[PDB]
């Protein structure tokens, strides 16, 4: 009711999250995975969908969009198109590790949940598409597809379900962009990772312009394990609409950086004391903390004592759990220099295809390189801030508001510091 | 009907589904700012410079990407509006270089324009701007690509307009860069138009760079005369003299776009240029002298002769005022040998009916076509503009083309029905399986290109053609108002000689050798001082002194296309008019008023003395010649397929090979091509 | 680098260069992974599959790729130029990739890319005389909690120090390759001092169904 | 007690693509 | 002596009915019988049906056609002809 994480590990979906037991079909079965999936399939789509709707899970992806209603899109007469069902493991936030552990210590995990939820989608193949550095972790994908193929859980008829399903592994090459949907479809149709525009949305045509319905790994690995357990079993964890378990990635300045799993909407101090140690020097050395990826504007010390680690809750403090990768700094740290690094990852990362973001995102690392040093003047931070909100809502892609995030959390938390550096370098 | 309401302003407009936002905007009446987006081209979304703000709505869209949705209030005069376009335009502007004064788009400039309208007036940007290194693309297009914004006109342009796939966009952020790779040279023949399209001024034209202002030149409507198509064109003019070449819209002809020779051959225009009575052969080198002597000797050699003994050749850049002018003369001289340069099949019906020798369905019915068989003819370097339309059709209203010719380049897929003219018989009888796609077809058109007309079999294939067109009718059960057969020419002048009655070809030329020869304009070389008699005086009456001119006993120097005001029929029998743009150099006369001023001082008087005068002789003559900008149709082509079937010819075994098989051969065609500057150094980077 | 190519005798459109016979077995089993036509999509792959082979992508490469895959060369330079794995210049043996953003930055990514320029001999983004180490800056490579963390070709060597990564080095030095994962005696992403979660054996096949 | 996930400690560099050759039998027709 | 024929004619106008059925019934065996005589079927929109005629030394002349059948449109070319 009130009061959240200490999750039992009788809840934790991902009982292989460190590796130490066999990740091969042949301990996938012994822990759970593959169990009662022809009944699940033959149960039916709808089904399928209405217990992913009542669970209440939402995109673990950047962004947290119902899944539930994000894939009945796809649940529509059938318009003579093929459907597919793309898993987006391209895990590029930087702060973000998660994607990694599902893959390369429980890939069954995320071959049932593509079988499941392209059998709910309607969808007749599955193409994954893994970053090109996660070269391991797609060997292994691709030996537990195999061992998957061999038992004859998928191919002709999935299970004995009827269902034609076939699971593809498609490798990208260097690029955070094109963990974006349309940009991820285009890298997997062989062209640049540029996004297109929308409408059309990917759910009207998609990868080969068919149909198509991005899905993060967390989000198609937890599917099985919500049918099977019941939709009910998963909404029991979180508050309200903010429903789950949550992988979640300390990173930083803390004293045992994990990935660890843990109950939606458990306390940040919680998650970063109780599983990381706590913060290197004890709390009170702790200046801020990322809750998101890179895109997630800071929160200070003062607001991270009380935030609940939920999308509303980080919505309400001005910043948003979206992929839930902690970044600690502990008051040694160098904020402006470290939200500069952040800010020169998204110029060297930005596509160039639109004027807003291209053009914008090298003026607000150029601004930022000048204010780790203070050679910039004071009058130049609401440059910096009006340049963030232009930026912001005109771009093609969430990728300027990514770019545009950070920097407007250093500007609205950490002013002081940069008006005392502004100071001193004008003192010399 | 289906047309949804939304309100631009409050601004009630009825609009069909799909519009986007953009077009719902300038019906009303807006122009919503805009870079990237181009009304022939795929829609990109780049430049983010159109967004607008929607009522009740929390981000603002794209407009020229939005499509609109039922009850949408469309604020165009916002707050966020207008904000958005200052930063679009702050973002625009922070990495552009300040070449203004040095830039050809000096008040041309849409990013000028668009920042003192839409844009700030001041500058916040206080760091080091990027600097792209220019690349060499071709002797015609200068790159200073660190004007470019990255619109990627250019790209979509070259990916489907022209079908090149040479252009694209290089890396990634702000080190993006467009432009071949390689050292690619990006040559077509419709390269120029890109210039047009760069919204800034990072592609323009090498001939053309620092000569002058946009707020100087004195912009004329003419047409071009380069070919047979009629790509309205508008000249610009400073102080007596053309400065560029530009093209003109019309949805029916040109469309915006202009082929790279009609852009860049005005050069010629400037050299080898008659611009003066000369005469004096017979004594041993041509003089100058004046008009009322050249003339004098003319009038006195034409007086002398009568009958067949005089002739005269119309060929290439010729108006419709000036045969009609020389038909007249000669026919009061007693003669009718009056011949054009190019061949056509005078066997069957001939001449006789329009439809015989005309693109019958129009450059704008090949959007509706479902079938195209292109005979003989290699539509991509004559008539680019026409295979320009093919390709747009093929690329969005599914077309099939198949070619009965050489294997050549068209920029797009095609069945290469094998290169023999005896495949015309097999398609008619049905022997070949083509005939399995012409079943299915709805509107089948069978273009002819002149080119292959012009073979010693010329009379042959288009028999040939005529009858498996009659049997295609027939099984196909297409409309009478459906025209199948078409005809492509190649040179501006040849559709209205034939409407005049000029015999086509120069045989009968052969058949009695005249004692007189009438050159006018005809640089083709296909009557040598070796034909005719010993001493035939051959009279030259043209613009540039070419292969033409040195055979001659008198020169008298017309005037070129950009300085008279004279009628041209394009392959669809369409009549249009240029207009003066430049004066004729030094004492080069109107070519028609050269005609009358001989005549008068001859015994012989014509009956004209103004252009209008002129105009009524040619509706006299031919009515339709003086309907501008009207196609009038035609009919009785089961009248001309009668008539052909009678002809005995067979087809000879040779392959049907189109003279222009490479670029190489594109850039060299007519005087004014031959004499150009700009396309001589076309040739020798092609052959590199 | 640049994203303009100039000829030179070695990357030159007649530079030898083509796939083996195996290598054209895995491009047909890669291109039938796609619907009919639509094999442009392949380009990613097997431009990854002629780097692989060779070491980088001389233009020939890219010529070559854009000819099996009947796509036109400039569909397969700008996926070349575009992607930041695809190496368009000669790299060392093995390629180091040392992560700088921010979460490694913290857990003192420049101790160890400046231990490892200074035992190299080389500023980042240089190779080695001998040309076997090519030393580059990268962005996140996941696995930031392994941080600060290298990738030398396809292996993630994490949670290193300046002490383990010149270790490793000198064993690429000599012969051998180093065995991939952390160096700080975690298996993986596991807390460092012990486990907190999953510290009881799983739960059998049917536990908690409907 | 003992890391499990040892086996891509051998993978060579053509290892993924293997996979994906072998896999080549499994796959269905493609549309 | 003749040396030319212009038919001029509307392409769809109640006044060339007669010049335009001339055309499709006795055009061909006009055409194949004086092979060498150029006669030319001009059309255009609106226009006033006339036959044109040229002689010898350029002296031309015209006729009418306007709101005459077949029949008096093939007397009056027999007339020019002979
Ligand atoms: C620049 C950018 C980079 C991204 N990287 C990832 C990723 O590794 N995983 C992911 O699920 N989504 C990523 N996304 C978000 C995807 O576009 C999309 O929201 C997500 O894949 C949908 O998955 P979901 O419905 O489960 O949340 C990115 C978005 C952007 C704009
Ligand atoms: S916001 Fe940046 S990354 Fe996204 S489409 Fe625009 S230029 Fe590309
Ligand atoms: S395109 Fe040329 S004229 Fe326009 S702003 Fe840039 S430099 Fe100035
Ligand atoms: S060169 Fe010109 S047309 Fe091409 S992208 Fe740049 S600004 Fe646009
Ligand atoms: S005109 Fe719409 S984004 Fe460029
Ligand atoms: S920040 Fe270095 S691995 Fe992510």
């Amino acid at each position: 009711k009130t009061s959240f994480g200490s999750l039992k590990d009788e809840d934790r979906i991902f009982t292989n999250l460190y590796g130490r037991h066999d990740w091969r079909l042949k301990g996938a079965l012994r822990r759970g995975d593959w169990y009662k999936t022809k009944e699940i399939l033959l149960k039916g789509p709808d089904w399928i969908l209405g217990e992913m709707k009542t669970s209440g899970l939402r995109g673990r992806g950047g962004a947290g969009f119902p899944t539930g209603l994000k894939w009945s899109f796809m649940n529509k007469p059938s318009d003579g198109r093929p459907k597919y069902l793309v898993v987006n493991a391209d895990e590029g936030e930087p702060g973000t590790c998660k994607d990694r552990e599902i893959m390369r210590h429980d890939p069954h995990k995320l071959v049932e949940g593509c079988l499941v939820g392209g059998r709910a989608m309607g969808a007749r193949a599955a193409y994954i598409y893994i970053r090109g550095e996660f070269y391991n972790e797609a060997s292994n994908l691709q030996v537990a597809i195999r061992e998957a193929y061999e038992a004859g859980l998928i191919g002709k008829n999935a299970c004995g379900s009827d269902y034609d399903f076939d699971v593809f592994v498609v490798r990208g090459a260097g690029a955070y962009i094109c963990g974006e949907e349309t940009a991820l479809i285009e890298s997997i149709e062989g062209k640049q990772g540029k996004p297109r525009l929308k409408p059309p949305f990917p759910a009207d045509v998609g990868v080969f312009g068919c149909p198509t319905t991005v899905a993060n790994v967390e989000t198609v690995a937890v599917s099985p394990t919500i049918c099977r357990r019941g939709g009910t079993w998963f909404a029991g964890f979180g508050r309200e609409r903010n429903s789950g378990t949550k992988l979640f990635n300390i990173s930083g300045h803390v004293n045992h950086p994990c990935t660890v799993e843990e109950e939606m909407s458990v306390p940040l101090k919680e998650l970063i004391e109780k599983h990381a140690g706590g913060v290197t020097g004890g709390w009170d050395n702790l200046l801020a903390v990322i809750p998101g990826g890179s895109s997630t504007p800071l929160i200070p010390k003062s607001v991270c004592e009380t935030v609940l680690m939920d999308f509303d809750a980080l919505v309400q403090a001005q910043t948003g759990l979206g992929t839930a990768a902690v970044i600690v700094m502990d008051r040694s740290t160098d904020i402006v220099k470290a939200i500069a690094r952040l800010i020169e990852f998204y110029k060297h990362e930005s596509c160039g295809q639109c004027t807003p973001c291209r053009e914008g995102v090298d003026w607000m690392n150029k601004v930022m390189a000048r204010f780790v040093k203070g050679d910039a003047r004071p009058a130049e931070i609401d440059s910096l801030w009006e340049i963030s909100k232009q930026i912001e809502g005109h771009t093609i892609c969430a990728l300027g508001d990514g770019a545009a995030w950070p920097v407007q959390g250093l500007i609205r938390h950490f002013r002081p510091e940069l008006e005392d550096r502004m100071q001193r370098f004008a003192q010399q | 009907s289906n047309l949804i309401e939304v309100f631009v302003d409050g601004q009630s407009v009825m609009v069909e589904p799909g519009t986007t936002v953009l077009q719902a905007c300038e019906k009303v009446g807006m122009q919503i700012p805009r870079f990237c987006y181009h009304e022939r081209l795929s829609v990109a979304g780049n430049c983010r410079m159109c967004l607008v703000e929607i009522e009740k709505a929390p981000k603002v869209v794209a407009a020229c990407a939005m499509p609109v949705m039922k009850g949408w209030n469309i604020l165009t005069n916002s707050e966020k509006s207008k904000k958005a376009r200052e930063g679009v335009m702050e973002f625009l502007l922070a990495n552009h270089p300040l070449d203004c004064p040095i830039c050809d788009q000096g008040g041309e400039c849409d990013l000028q324009d668009q920042s003192m309208m839409f844009g700030s007036d001041r500058s916040r940007f206080l760091e080091g701007k990027r600097a792209v290194e220019d690349k060499n693309i071709g002797p015609l297009v200068k790159t200073i690509m660190t004007r470019c914004i990255q619109c990627t006109r250019c790209i979509r342009f070259a990916s489907e307009i022209a079908g090149v796939d040479d252009l694209g966009t290089t890396g990634r952020g702000n080190d993006m860069q467009v432009g071949t790779y390689i050292e690619k040279m990006f040559m077509s023949e419709l390269s120029g138009n890109v210039i047009d399209i760069c919204p800034v001024g990072a592609l323009t034209s090498k001939p053309y760079a620092f000569t002058a202002r946009p707020w100087e030149t004195r912009k004329t409507e003419s047409i071009d005369v380069m070919d047979a198509v009629g790509s309205n064109i508008v000249v610009s003019t400073r102080t007596g003299e053309v400065m560029r070449i530009l093209p003109r819209m019309h949805e029916d002809i040109n469309e915006e776009w202009i082929s790279d020779k009609t852009r860049f051959a005005y050069d010629g225009l400037k050299r080898q240029r008659l611009t003066e009575p000369m005469v004096r052969n017979e004594k041993g080198l041509l003089t100058y002298t004046s008009w009322e002597d050249a003339l004098s000797r003319v009038a006195g050699m034409l007086q002398n002769f009568e009958g067949n003994a005089v002739a005269a050749i119309a060929g290439g850049l010729v108006d419709a005022e000036a045969l009609v002018a020389l038909k007249d003369l000669l026919n009061k001289v007693d003669s009718d040998n009056l011949c054009t340069e190019e061949i056509f099949p005078t066997e069957g019906a001939g001449t006789d009916l329009r439809s015989n020798y005309l693109l019958n369905t129009t450059i704008a019915g090949v959007e509706e076509a479902d079938v195209v068989l292109l005979v003989g003819t290699n539509p991509r370097f004559e008539a680019p503009l026409f295979n320009a339309r093919i390709r747009k059709s093929w690329l969005h209203n599914d077309l099939k083309v198949a070619l009965i010719g050489s294997p050549v380049d068209l920029t797009y897929r095609y069945d290469h029905l094998g290169d023999s003219p005896k495949i015309l018989q097999d398609i008619a009888s049905g022997r070949h399986s083509f005939c399995e796609v012409l079943k299915d077809a709805k509107k089948p058109m069978v273009v002819l290109g002149s080119s292959a007309l012009q073979r010693d079999d010329g009379a042959a294939i288009l028999v040939a053609v005529s009858n498996m067109v009659q049997k295609i009718r027939v099984t196909t059960g297409v409309a009478a108002e459906w025209k199948v057969m078409n005809i492509l020419h190649r040179i501006a002048s040849q559709v209205a000689a034939l409407d005049l009655g000029y015999k086509p070809g120069v045989e009968a030329i052969r058949k009695n050798p005249p004692k007189m020869l009438f050159l006018l304009g005809a640089d083709g070389g296909c009557i040598t001082r070796q034909d005719l008699p010993k001493d035939c005086f051959i009279v030259y009456q043209g613009h540039h002194g070419d292969v033409g001119a040195p055979m001659a006993d008198v020169i008298l120097p017309g005037a070129a296309y950009t300085e008279k005001s004279a009628t041209y029929v394009n392959t669809e029998g369409r009549a249009q008019q240029t207009k003066v743009a430049v004066t004729p150099p030094g004492l080069a006369r109107e070519d028609w008023k050269i005609i009358r001023a001989l005549s008068e001082i001859a015994g012989i008087t014509l009956p004209y003395d103004t252009l209008d005068q002129v105009r009524n002789r040619l509706e006299e003559v031919s009515p339709n010649l003086v309907r501008y900008d009207d196609i009038e149709e035609t009919n009785y082509f089961q009248q001309a397929s009668e008539l052909a079937k009678l002809v005995n010819q067979e087809v000879l075994a040779d392959p049907l090979v189109p003279p222009q098989l490479t670029i190489k051969d594109f850039y060299m065609t007519d005087s004014i091509s031959r004499a150009s500057q700009t396309m001589a150094k076309c040739v020798k980077a092609v052959t590199e | 680098a640049l994203f303009v190519h100039r000829d030179t005798p070695e990357n030159n459109p007649d530079t030898p260069f083509d796939f083996t016979p195996e290598n054209y077995k895995r491009i047909e089993a890669i291109v039938k992974n796609y619907p009919e036509g639509h094999q442009a999509a392949a380009v990613l792959p097997v431009l990854d599959l002629a780097q692989r082979q060779n070491g980088w992508l001389p233009i020939s490469a890219m010529n070559k790729v854009a000819e099996v895959l009947q796509v036109p060369p400039m569909r397969v330079y700008e996926v070349a130029t575009f992607y930041t794995m695809y190496n368009r210049k000669p790299v060392g043996k093995y390629h180091i990739q040392v992560c700088t953003t921010t979460p490694c930055m913290l857990r003192d990514s420049d101790s160890i890319l400046e231990t490892l320029q200074r035992k190299l001999g080389i500023k980042v983004g240089e190779t080695t005389p001998d040309k076997l180490f090519t030393l580059i800056e990268v962005e996140c490579l996941g696995a930031c909690v392994n941080a600060p963390m290298v990738q030398i070709n396809d292996n993630y060597y994490e949670d290193l120090t300046p002490k383990d990564i010149e270790e490793i080095i000198d064993e690429l030095k000599a012969g051998k390759v180093p065995k991939p994962g952390p160096r700080s005696g975690r298996f993986c992403c596991e807390p460092a001092g012990g486990l907190t979660s999953l510290t009881e054996p799983p739960k059998g096949p049917g536990f908690g169904v409907q | 007690t003992t890391y499990k996930n040892l086996q891509h400690h051998d993978y060579n560099t053509y290892t993924f693509l293997d996979l994906n050759l072998d896999l080549s039998k499994f796959r269905l027709p493609q549309p | 002596g003749l040396r030319e024929i212009r038919v001029h004619l509307c392409q769809r106008s109640p006044g060339s009915q007669g010049v335009r059925d001339f055309i499709v019934q006795r055009y061909v065996e006009l055409k194949k019988a004086h092979p060498n005589l150029p006669i030319l079927i001009r059309e255009c929109s609106e226009v006033q049906p006339k036959l044109w005629a040229r002689y010898a030394f350029g002296q031309e002349k015209t006729v009418s056609l306007n709101n005459l059948s077949a029949d008096e449109v093939t007397r009056a070319m027999q007339n020019v002809l002979s």
